[PDB]
């Protein structure tokens, strides 16, 4: 799958 | 329940099995990933050939997720470690059955 | 309006000062990323070593963007530019200033 977090 | 999207984290808590757990709504992930550093040591994860664009844990058995208002349904996550917090992919939130709405 | 969270992608379409832009509604970022490859090459770019938790590298545009939606609301965003990413990324600097709200039934 796809998997887009990030501070 | 109603949460506005902000600068802010947008999080949610609920229960998996009975064990409580707070992460970020994450819309931009298909599936669910919850921290290693999170996941109960007796729960029996697995080895996939599933890339996340990673080869990534599973938990072996489907969760049972409940929310405080004991709305409840099935999510089998990814377990991952060094990620800084869990997060709530549309496979949860599809079945909270959540809509984006604008003013 | 008004958009269903579901296995489907959710997905916005706007413009970015002239440009038109679809994209991916994702929460779970606090900043947009346009994929390099949908970047017209006449807007300037600076690098930047920002951490993000993708790459800890990205170029971000050097002038902030005006946003506008097919209502004809507006803003200002200063995304950053990945290459190698499938599609486009609005984070809560744009959704915040769309106003957007998650509801439950």
């Amino acid at each position: 799958p796809y998997v887009f977090a990030m501070t | 329940w109603v949460q506005p999207i902000t600068c802010q984290k947008p999080s949610l808590t609920l229960w998996l099995d009975d064990k409580m757990f707070t992460g970020l709504i994450n819309t931009g992930a298909d599936v669910t990933i919850i921290k290693l550093e999170d996941w109960p040591p007796n729960w029996p994860i697995t080895d996939t050939l599933t890339n996340l664009r990673n080869n990534p844990k599973q938990s072996s058995k489907y969760l049972t997720w409940r929310d405080k208002e004991n709305n409840s349904g099935l999510i089998k996550p990814f377990v991952i470690p060094n990620l800084p917090v869990n997060l709530w992919g549309r496979d949860l939130l599809s079945q909270m059955k959540i809509m984006m709405c604008s003013p």
